[PDB]
């Protein structure tokens, strides 16, 4: 039973809508904090 | 802040073809995306740690209209969730099945658009090392989304030698096991721009041996119905000496591209 947002035309119009009426995506999802291998798990690119 | 909790799961995207990728949205906000949830047990059991911190770091520091975006990630004891940007037209790849080929209009458009991503990428010494059909996501106008980085490489110096991509799409100076550059990249835009026009890639062959000694030779054989301006731009892109071919602003300014270009960019403010 897929929700009733998540298809037909209730999808096409909240795409639609998302498109044109962009949030702010910071204040949505903050920072991209940097990745520790260590905490998940346990050369010149990482120099931006 | 952000954890499972936060999201809504709409409906599961690809039918696993992918991996576990779902259409979901914030429960507060109602804002769509696509969510992909990794099992770290399964990334540990394939030694991907290293390519994972990779990707998400690349992907983190682009954001341009026509690279899929990665809003966040976050992880619980067992996952790894990727926020990514949702993609409404889904897979350019299945587009290309319906005609098995594209027209000047649709072509030239992605075109525009994979330089202009490309520009940003390389002006931020990141090159892509995999442009190609399957890559390719479709936003709500049909913009090209540049959506895997599996390839992909922050090289400030941009100097690499590691054999990248998909056979039908390799560079020659990358068979030879030469020293490469960014310009790995205009290769593969001109192999694309064939394949999207002709329904095939140009060095398609019945083995791996065959196809190397095709790329090696630039043995391009074009349709005599392909366009006049295509050809053109195609045949400046397939070069074997990396410094001769059409750079990435000139591709942008190509009469081809100019002509038949019809892209939109995303609103905003
Ligand atoms: C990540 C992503 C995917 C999307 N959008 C979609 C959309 C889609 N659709 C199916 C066909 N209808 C007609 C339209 C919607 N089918 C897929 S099936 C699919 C799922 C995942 C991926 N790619 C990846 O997960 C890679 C980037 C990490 C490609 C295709 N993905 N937006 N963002």
């Amino acid at each position: 039973p897929i929700p009733t947002w998540a298809r037909g035309t209730p999808l096409s119009q909240a795409i639609i809508h998302q498109y044109y009426h962009p949030p702010n995506l910071l204040e949505l999802f903050g920072t991209i904090l940097p990745l520790d291998l260590e905490d998940i798990f346990k050369t010149s690119s990482a120099v931006w | 802040r952000l954890t499972v909790d936060d999201f809504e799961i709409g409906r599961p995207l690809g039918k696993g073809k992918f991996g576990n990728v779902y259409l979901a949205r914030l429960k507060e906000s109602h804002f769509i995306v696509a969510l992909k949830v990794l099992f770290k047990s399964q990334i540990e059991k394939e030694g991907l740690e290293h390519q994972l911190r990779r990707e998400i770091e690349i992907q983190a520091h682009l954001q341009h209209p026509n690279i899929l975006r990665l809003y966040n990630y976050f992880h619980d004891a067992r996952r790894v969730y990727l926020i990514l940007e949702y993609a409404p037209r889904g897979e350019l790849y299945k587009e290309l099945q319906k005609s098995d080929k594209l027209d000047e209009q649709r072509t030239a458009t992605i075109i525009e658009e994979l330089a202009d991503a490309l520009t940003y990428c390389h002006d931020k010494k990141v090159i892509h090392r995999d442009i190609k059909p399957e890559n390719l996501l479709l936003g709500f106008r049909g913009e090209v989304k540049i959506a895997d980085f599996g390839w992909s490489v922050h090289t400030p110096s941009l100097r690499r030698k590691t054999m990248c991509g998909t056979l039908d799409y390799l560079p020659p100076e990358m068979i030879e096991g030469r020293t490469y550059d960014e310009k790995v990249d205009l290769w593969c835009i001109g192999v694309l721009c064939y394949e999207l026009l002709v329904g095939y890639p140009p060095f398609e062959s019945a083995s791996h041996s065959e196809t190397y000694r095709r790329i090696l030779k630039v043995d391009v054989r074009f349709p005599l119905s392909m366009p006049l301006g295509a050809r053109d731009l195609i045949s400046r892109l397939l070069r074997y000496q990396p410094l001769e071919r059409l750079p990435l602003a000139q591709i942008l300014k190509h009469p081809w591209v100019q002509a038949h270009s019809r892209r939109v960019l995303p609103p905003c403010a």
